[PDB]
RNA sequence: CUUGACUAUCUAGAGGAAGUAAAAGUCGGGUUUCCGUAGGUGAACCUGCGGAAGGAUCAUUAACGG
RNA sequence: CAAAGUCUUUGGGUUCCGGGGGGAGUAUGGUUGCAAAGCUGAAACUUAAAGGAAUUGACGGAAGGGCACCACCAGGAGUGGA
């Protein structure tokens, strides 16, 4: 849990900094990008590595620190911490391959859904790689939620975290029975015409991919594998989903469909497949800015002074010589 | 002024248009001048203000 | 190189007191701009009076609070940090008292850990600290 | 914002000085760190073995 | 000693502009390294002009007379 | 590097010039300049270092190389669905 809230933030943070140019970040640079306080942040990553916040790394020249899996996910929720979006832990966790879903409560209370990507090339690429798919889900969630469709409400997204509306149910794949299977076929197969509509294709609009709001709400999760119906096997995607879905019904519910709904409409809707002069206080702000940035540059230099690791492993070989003579 | 030279133009146009170039730039260096010890008195009063708080007025109690 | 006349004298030392002003040590020492600037002014020890207590934050790598104490001295009016040494010496200099005022060891270098403090007090109301650390006198006031 | 003062001095338990028997001092000191050096020579194989060294 | 001119200092000061702790108070990718100069909103940096390397040379190279 | 040699075995003549890094080639004064500027030129203060040559190669987001059914290809059997 979060009881540490001052020092950690910008110490992992500068991680978070040299994570984006360089692989292994030395502790020597950390304290430099961290300028509030200076010489007691080496204790405060002692912290970091009694949690799974950090990794260390002294491999043959290679001397620093790493962010880790979790260390990573506690940097996100530390932000929306400060949106007021999250504050306490609810339990009811669905670990999956691509992604986790960790329920979320605010101050209000009110129980929110927060997705964070779990991608598994080194771990800063993998690191890096989760970045980009919550922006590209966060995407698509906005465009659809504008757009008339029945998918979770977008309301924050944090570097791989994604909080959405709490729909809660049971998804299609461990459902025996519907009390009304047409109205629900009826329901899905509408869906598929309005992506067509909206110029986009599914792709992988199964089972595993739906979700039932109390036997009676079709629910759409799960979006970064959806392409344009510019592409040339358009139909095929198109005719593949509704064949999957007209087998599923037949299989599971006995139902059979006496609408065959294959319309091409593109595009009837919005297509989302793209988705003296110089004043004195002037002045002031701008020697300001050059007086900051040369302290700014010493600062950098007296804390890449802490090798304090390379002293200490120096020192212990010295005491063994001396003894032996 | 930002105008191609017509080759029509001679004597009297071409003196006069020249010379209003050089009157921009003469009032120009004279502005640039103006900026240069306008922060040069500006840094140097900033210098002071920074290092006095070197001597007092850093601390605690 | 040198010109090594045998009337070249004059050029000679000429030259020598000219590229003294150089060397910094003796530029410090005879130009009468640090004998002037210096708030001791060629002086072994001062006395001041305290103005108040200064918590100085310790330059980067040792993470601390010196305790200093802002004198002001008597013998011209300057301001000054002052470094009070050991621990809890701070507990016996009270506001507006006199006390003597030495150098570090630097000669005007901020000494170790604690930026841009040259001095340390010796004695608080002309007792000295290291006796009443020591337990050995009584402060009066 | 933290900054005791003295708070190591305060907390240590304050332990009595124990009474030892009086040291020699002068020509009789100087004496006694004569013999304890180049009298009563003990041999050893590389001398490792320092005057104070405790263990 | 008095009278002015240049100065030097000592000491009272409305106001000005600051800075300093208190308020979580309201909102929110490019670059080889340079040098001198001119311009680009001061500096930086960029560009034009003239310099540098303080920048990592493969290969070919015997006749040439009827 | 045949001078950058003939230097603790240190003196052929002679001119200019450097003395930890910064502050700073900044202020100020003088002077030259139509101007832009040039020459001359500090201190207060700050800092344990600024740096020069050489040497192994932790890391390359280097390029190449080669290796493995806990990699792939050609495949067989699955898991994942009850």
């Amino acid at each position: 849990l979060r009881y540490m809230s001052r020092d950690d933030f910008r110490v992992l943070t500068a991680v978070e900094m040299g994570m984006k140019n360089h692989e292994i970040v030395p502790g020597s640079l950390i304290a430099s990008i961290a300028s509030l306080k200076h010489g007691g942040c080496n204790k405060v990553l002692r912290e970091l590595v009694k949690h799974k916040l950090i990794a260390w790394e002294r491999t043959k020249t290679v001397q620093g620190y790493r962010l880790t899996n979790a260390g990573y996910d506690y940097l996100a929720l530390k932000t929306l911490s400060s949106r007021q979006v999250v504050e306490s832990v609810g339990n009811q966790m669905g670990v999956g391959k691509e992604s986790d879903i960790y329920i979320v409560a605010n101050e209000e209370g009110q129980q929110f859904a927060l997705k964070l990507h779990r991608l598994g090339r080194h771990n800063v690429s993998w690191l890096y790689l989760s970045r980009l798919s919550a922006m590209k889900e966060f995407a698509y969630m906005k465009a659809l939620y504008e757009r008339k469709f029945p998918v979770p409400k977008p309301i924050d997204y944090n570097r791989h975290a994604v909080v959405m509306e709490l729909i809660n149910g049971y998804p299609l794949c461990q459902i025996h029975h519907v009390e009304d299977p047409a109205s629900v076929y009826d329901e899905a197969m509408e869906l598929i015409v309005k992506l067509a509509n909206h110029g986009l294709i599914h792709g992988d609009f199964n089972e595993f991919n739906l979700i039932l709001d109390e036997s009676d709400h079709i629910t759409m999760i799960d979006f970064p594998q959806m392409v344009s119906t510019s592409h040339p096997n358009a139909e095929w995607y198109f005719d593949r989903d509704v064949k999957c879905i007209k087998d599923f019904f037949m299989k599971r519910f006995s139902y059979e469909s006496e609408l065959f709904p294959t319309f091409k409409d593109i595009r009837r809707e919005d297509t989302l497949d793209v988705e003296s002069t110089i004043p004195p206080e002037l002045v002031k702000q701008k020697v300001k800015r050059q007086l900051t940035k040369q302290q700014k540059s010493a600062v950098r230099r007296r804390l890449q002074k802490g090798a304090n690791i390379f002293t200490k492993q120096r020192r212990e070989n010295m005491q063994n010589i001396k003894s032996s003579l | 002024s930002t105008q191609p030279r017509s080759k029509n133009e001679s004597k009297e146009d071409k003196r006069a248009r020249k010379q209003a170039i050089k009157e921009e730039r003469k009032e120009r260096r004279v502005e640039k001048k103006a900026n240069k010890l306008a922060f040069k008195l500006e840094k140097r009063r900033q210098e002071k203000e920074l290092l006095n708080l070197k001597k007092n007025v850093e601390g605690l109690k | 190189g040198k010109c090594r006349g045998l009337r070249t004298a004059r050029k000679l030392r000429s030259h020598r007191r000219d590229q003294k002003w150089h060397d910094k040590q003796y530029k410090k020492a005879h130009l009468g701009t640090a004998l002037k600037a210096n708030p001791f002014g060629g002086a072994s020890h001062a006395k001041g009076i305290v103005l108040e207590k200064v918590g100085v934050e310790a330059k980067q790598p040792n993470s601390a609070i010196r305790k200093c104490v802002r004198v002001q001295l008597i013998k011209n009016g300057k301001k000054i940090t002052a470094f009070v040494p050991n621990d809890g010496c701070l507990n016996f200099i009270e506001e507006n008292d006199e006390v003597l005022v030495a150098g570090f060891g630097r000669k005007g270098h901020a000494v170790g850990d604690i930026p841009g403090v040259r001095f340390k007090v010796v004695k608080v109301a002309n007792v000295s600290l290291l006796a009443l650390y020591k337990g050995k006198k009584e402060r009066p006031r | 914002s933290l900054a005791r003062a003295g708070k190591v001095r305060g907390q240590t338990p304050k332990v009595a000085k124990q009474e030892k028997k009086k040291k020699k001092t002068g020509r009789a000191k100087r004496r006694m760190q004569y013999n304890r050096r180049f009298v009563n020579v003990v041999p050893t194989f590389g001398k490792k073995k320092g005057p104070n060294a405790n263990s």
